[PDB]
RNA sequence: UAAUGAACAAAUAACACUGAUUGUAAAGGUUAUUGAUAACGAAUAAAAGUUACGCUAGGGAAGGGUAAUAUAGCGAA
RNA sequence: AUAAUAAUAAUAUGGUAAUAGAACAUUUAAUGAUAAUAUAUAUUAGUUAUUAAUUAAUAUAUGUAUUAAUUAAAUAGAGAA
RNA sequence: AGGUAAAUAAUCUAAAGGGAAACAGCCCAGAUUAAGAUAUAAAGUUCCUAAUAAAUAAUAAGUGAAAUAAAUAUUAAAAU
RNA sequence: UCAUCUGAUUAAUUGUGGUUAGUAGUGAAAGACAAAUCUGGUUUGCAGAUAGCUGGUUUUCUAUGAAAUAUAUGUAAGUA
RNA sequence: AAGUAACUUAAGGAUAAGAAAUCAACAGAGAUAUUAUGAGUAUUGGUGAGAGAAAAUAAUAAAGGUCUAAUAAGUAUUAUGUGAAAAAAAUGUAAGAAAAUAGGAUAACAAAUUCUAAGACUAAAUACUAUUAAUAAGUAUAGUAAGUACCGUAAGGGAAAGUAUGAAAAUGAUUAUUUUAUAAGCAAUCAUGAAUAUAUUAUAUUAUAUUAAUGAUGUACCUUUUGUAUAAUGGGUCAGCAAGUAAUUAAUAUUAGUAAAACAAUAAGUUAUAAAUAAAUAGAAUAAUAUAUAUAUAUAAAAAAAUAUAUAUUU
RNA sequence: AAUUUAAUAUAACUAUUAAUAGAAGGUUACUAAUAAAUUAAUAAUUAAUUUUAAAACCUAAAGGUAAACCUU
């Protein structure tokens, strides 16, 4: 039987009929940049259709 | 070339070979199985090839004959202290030719084991099958060209393969 | 067979005019032609399971509750499928027995208020908890709600007590709350906690401990 | 309009979210922040040569085109 | 308010990689008459818009079909290694 | 350079059929199966090879006639 | 094989037995020999090692029908 | 990969395990051994390739609970080097207790629970092999010979081969019909004379079949390529054999059963029934359709972004 | 008084299920063999339960070897 890919499990979560994720690029080198601009690098986004199929295969039981 | 086992060789192995015991089991919902069983029984009844043999638990408006029985069995078989043959098979053949069904598939569904019937129908094993109510199948019923079923066995099968209803009070 | 219940599996490598001939769909050459490569391998670039950060943690102490809205209760009532004798309480056992809450109940049931505007049953209710709107609607309809604490074994005993009676001759005693979260929740009055609503001995023991 | 670097693993602070018998802890999480992978979408914390003794699987990722060069002629002088 | 066949007007019908429908030959399992005035195989000549079956003649074997048809399955189709 | 690098068509790739003598890429045209009466595309009509009769000038060098070779030199044509 | 040439009392040539070898022997040293050939022999097993490479992949009919570009990649014969 | 292959050693019809210094969580269970759910969840990883439980509920199983020990000391524990990918009892070196007024179990401490190491026996459900019976959408290339012939010094490798029939092809000789000694290329198609053969409606001025007069057209087939008649790959010919299959899973589509329920029906358990959040004790109309409501960010509360729920009958 | 179907042999293997149980080869030659008993069955055959006779040489370990040899 297939096994959940734990890396994807830790970096992705199931929401509705798709998956959520965190942002990339706000863990160092933030000083000198605009806070009102870095605001866009805080929070979550949704999976993209280009890789929805990959995610479905990587997390069979999600 | 490599080893001598290659499938491309005369004494080589077989590509993508199976390994017994091969698994061919399949599963089907119980409700569908019950519906199919009811359908087979209904088909036999509609074709007029389902005979019901029973009594002693329902009111009879015509008395049973002295020679006959109310059960799907043939008594007086083990009494073989006569000639090379005894009464059981003789009565079975007489039934066979009286009802004009000799090389026809026959099915006998019973409640409990009927050793007399089994012994008497042993000579015609090629065309007559005897089964208890527990072990019958749709293939047996549909294969039989004449199906005999005891009344209690029919009661049991009907109860088992019954649609379930709860409450269901409506105007 | 019934129409639309069977097809023909596509047969590979059995002639040119079959449409699936020598290449049999593989294409021309490559690793995929005569080899196996992961479906989610993308040639080296940081994968979708590496670029993003690991977010969140799994709460092992979680207690998911099966949700029960008021519209279902009212619907059962109007369907005459809610068989309660007069002066009888609708608890999780009866929800399971009647069919209000179906399937396995791991931890408990929470009553939510979606059909609150049409709920008019003056019956009494029990559950692990309920929403504030559910409490308000239940009381407005002339009913009564209290939230009770069950462990896994205690809830099993509550749902299927005859199992314990048959196997062991006795139903286990319901366990007293032991955490801080449970005691706090069931001591709250706005949650209709059973400890406070029935003034039971546990809170008194805690008070005698503090006052010493 | 350039002035830049992913995720893992560490570290500091705040938050009051979870605290694996309970209580506190430990640890994790959320928010903010730090250090550069310049082959700059970054294999590992960590790695150069030689074979004319060489081996396997493959691809070829004098003729043909050109006339810069060479040779030869022509015009003009 | 379908299905089959036929009729009229209009549009469309090249195809590698690839996608999607449909069908035939072989073998096996379930149901399954008929029979040497038949069945099976082979050759020659005809028929059906024909990878297949059929009709006639001839030859061999056999009192004879896992037969026609519907399903279920494949060691199910070879000028390319 | 029948080179190399990209930018618009088109075709080959994966396109049979007619013309380019022969011809992946050029000119025309896209084969479901036949039939063969009619109108044709590109290309052609002395014979090989399906199909033509004319007008007005020039060429005399087989120049040329389905792959135009340059500077220059000679000999010839009319405008005032 | 024939002819020719070299040592021919020695660091000689041979017979019969024996010991040393597969990370491993012997070697007047040539990567030489270890059962017709070794920069490390054979047999069996792991084992259907692995191969982004090469070659094969079998009947018919019908309808639609591409690409050889961008980005990324220890990536340019692969893959997304 | 894997404590696998291999080598070595030692038992028995079986071996091994086994009646808690076990689980669990304040309520409780009560020995081993396999199987299903739990569950690919907790846990774990150059947090990469990947690995991965236990409680608890069921199934198989036997009478399954017993005393044999003066009740266990260089032992528990500690430090250190190793040690089943998560989970741990053994293990080299060296220090080293206590007596049920005690000891083991959790990173640590307190409280509470639970069990008593350093002494032991134990059917059955299981593994392998050999007979007997039953069923084969299994085998006559998995149908009895032979580990023989033969190959190697050796370890070792390792054949063909039942009976009858047989107008199967490749291949050879001969005969018959027809064409062929002034004509040049994938050997074929079309056009068209002529000879021959058969024909129980050839009535014939007939039909069909075989055959290089003669004319036109025609650059073998696959593979791999931008592109091959290519002097690029493969093929002396024919017959037989030769290649997308199995489980264990996830997603999607069609039909069929049932349907706010479905599958099982011993208990469980898996989907669906509520959206959301990293998570927490939060969770959908104040007398109506987003302008209301739920969650997340922010809270006096709203507004603002994103999803989601409400217009006789619940999807 | 025949003749065909379907099972069955001392005379195949493979897979599963269910029972029962934990059983000589080679060499060639002074060739390697048997005998009986019991009760119940119209001098006795049921078979099946007990007794027995012989059986060379070799297959590491009475000693040695070049296996079927040799020496005690
Ligand atoms: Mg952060
Ligand atoms: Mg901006
Ligand atoms: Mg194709
Ligand atoms: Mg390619
Ligand atoms: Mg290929
Ligand atoms: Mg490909
Ligand atoms: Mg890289
Ligand atoms: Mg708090
Ligand atoms: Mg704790
Ligand atoms: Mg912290
Ligand atoms: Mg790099
Ligand atoms: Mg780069
Ligand atoms: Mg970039
Ligand atoms: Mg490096
Ligand atoms: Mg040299
Ligand atoms: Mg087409
Ligand atoms: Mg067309
Ligand atoms: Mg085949
Ligand atoms: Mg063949
Ligand atoms: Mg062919
Ligand atoms: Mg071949
Ligand atoms: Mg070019
Ligand atoms: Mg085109
Ligand atoms: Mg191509
Ligand atoms: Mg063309
Ligand atoms: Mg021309
Ligand atoms: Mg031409
Ligand atoms: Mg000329
Ligand atoms: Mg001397
Ligand atoms: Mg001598
Ligand atoms: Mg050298
Ligand atoms: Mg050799
Ligand atoms: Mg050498
Ligand atoms: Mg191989
Ligand atoms: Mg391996
Ligand atoms: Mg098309
Ligand atoms: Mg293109
Ligand atoms: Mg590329
Ligand atoms: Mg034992
Ligand atoms: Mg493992
Ligand atoms: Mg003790
Ligand atoms: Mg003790
Ligand atoms: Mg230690
Ligand atoms: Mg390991
Ligand atoms: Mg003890
Ligand atoms: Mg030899
Ligand atoms: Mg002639
Ligand atoms: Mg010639
Ligand atoms: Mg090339
Ligand atoms: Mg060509
Ligand atoms: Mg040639
Ligand atoms: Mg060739
Ligand atoms: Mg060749
Ligand atoms: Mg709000
Ligand atoms: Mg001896
Ligand atoms: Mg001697």
């Amino acid at each position: 039987l297939m096994k959940t890919h734990k890396g994807t499990a830790k970096r992705w979560r199931r929401t509705g009929n798709t998956f959520k994720r965190g942002i990339a690029g706000r863990k160092h080198g933030n000083i000198g940049w605009s806070h009102r601009s870095l605001k866009a690098l805080t929070g979550r986004k949704i999976a993209h259709p280009a890789y929805s199929k990959h995610l479905k295969r990587l997390l069979p039981y999600h | 070339v490599g080893d001598a086992n290659s499938p491309t060789r005369h004494n080589g192995g077989r590509a993508l070979a199976r390994t017994a015991p091969n698994d061919y089991t399949t599963e089907l919902p119980s409700k569908v199985y019950s519906m199919a069983f009811n359908n087979a029984l209904s088909h036999q009844y509609k074709s007029g090839k389902l005979f019901v043999i029973g009594g002693e638990k329902v009111d009879l408006i015509s008395p049973t004959p002295e020679l006959d029985l109310n059960r799907l069995d043939l008594v007086n078989t083990n009494t073989v202290e006569g000639k090379e043959i005894f009464e059981g098979e003789v009565i079975f053949r007489k039934f066979l030719e009286e009802f004009q069904l000799k090389g026809k598939r026959l099915l006998f569904i019973t409640d409990k084991t009927r050793e007399g019937l089994i012994k008497s129908s042993d000579p015609y094993k090629q065309k007559v099958d005897v089964i208890q109510k527990e072990l019958v199948e749709v293939n047996d019923i549909l294969r039989a060209q004449a199906v005999f079923i005891e009344l209690e066995a029919l009661e049991y099968l009907a109860m088992a393969h019954q649609k379930e209803i709860l409450h269901s009070v409506s105007n | 067979p019934s129409d639309g219940s069977t097809k023909s599996f596509k047969r590979l490598g059995r002639g040119p005019s079959s449409g699936l001939g020598k290449t049999s769909g593989r294409g021309q050459k490559g690793q995929k032609a005569r080899g196996k490569v992961k479906s989610w391998f993308e040639g080296g670039q940081t994968p979708i399971y590496k670029l993003f950060p690991k977010i969140g943690f799994t709460n092992v102490g979680a207690k998911p509750l099966k949700e029960l809205n008021l519209k279902r209760i009212q619907w059962f009532h109007d369907k005459n499928r809610l068989h309660l004798q007069p002066g009888e309480v609708l608890d999780m056992n009866k929800m399971r027995k009647l069919g209000l809450v179906t399937g396995p109940i791991k931890y408990g049931v929470k009553i939510l208020a979606s059909g609150k505007f049409h709920y008019n049953l003056p019956i009494a209710l029990e559950a692990s908890r309920a929403s504030a709107k559910a409490i308000a609607a239940i009381e407005k309809a002339g009913g009564k709600f209290t939230a009770r604490y069950y462990t896994p074994l205690g809830l099993r005993a509550h749902l299927n007590p005859q199992w314990f009676l048959e196997k062991r001759g006795r139903v286990p005693l319901q366990a007293r709350p032991t955490k801080r979260r449970d005691i706090d929740f069931y001591s709250k009055e706005e949650k209709r906690g059973y400890l406070v609503m029935e003034k039971d001995k546990l809170l008194q023991d805690i008070k005698e401990a503090q006052n010493k």
